[PDB]
């Protein structure tokens, strides 16, 4: 289970190669589903399965 | 030899066929963004609720 | 992907059955018995 900045969901959280633009925080799929998500506090991109 | 021709060109001989993968994954779309959808409900969230 | 989200709601996609390769050998043998 996890919560980031307030988004919430449960998900396997894994390093991601998608490539975010700076401003951003969510990535989303084509189903408007959470799919990837970046760490506040250590800038990465994770997945969210 | 031009059969091989007319497929190497062709994306709507196979028509039937698209049309039929594109239906299911279409109504599959559908099926999920009715997830997001209020209802009349306050929101489309479960828990939020 | 797609079929991730889809995935993720509890919609599920069974494989088929017959995998391709088997599929080509049906369509290999009636091809071939034709023959």
């Amino acid at each position: 289970n996890f919560n980031f900045n307030g988004l919430t969901g449960t998900g396997v959280l894994t390093e991601s190669n998608k490539k975010f633009l700076p401003f951003q925080q969510f990535g989303r799929d084509i189903a408007d589903t959470t799919d990837a998500v970046r760490d506040p506090q250590t800038l990465e991109i994770l997945d969210i399965t | 030899g031009k059969i091989q021709d007319s497929l190497s060109s062709t994306a709507s001989a196979l028509g039937k066929l698209q049309d039929v993968v594109n239906q299911n994954a279409q109504a599959l779309n559908t099926l999920v963004k009715q997830l997001s959808s209020n209802f009349g409900a306050i929101s489309s969230v479960l828990n939020d609720i | 992907d797609l079929i991730c989200a889809q995935k993720f709601n509890g919609l599920t996609v069974l494989p088929p059955l017959l995998t391709d390769e088997m599929i080509a050998q049906y369509t290999s043998a009636l091809l071939a018995g034709t023959i």
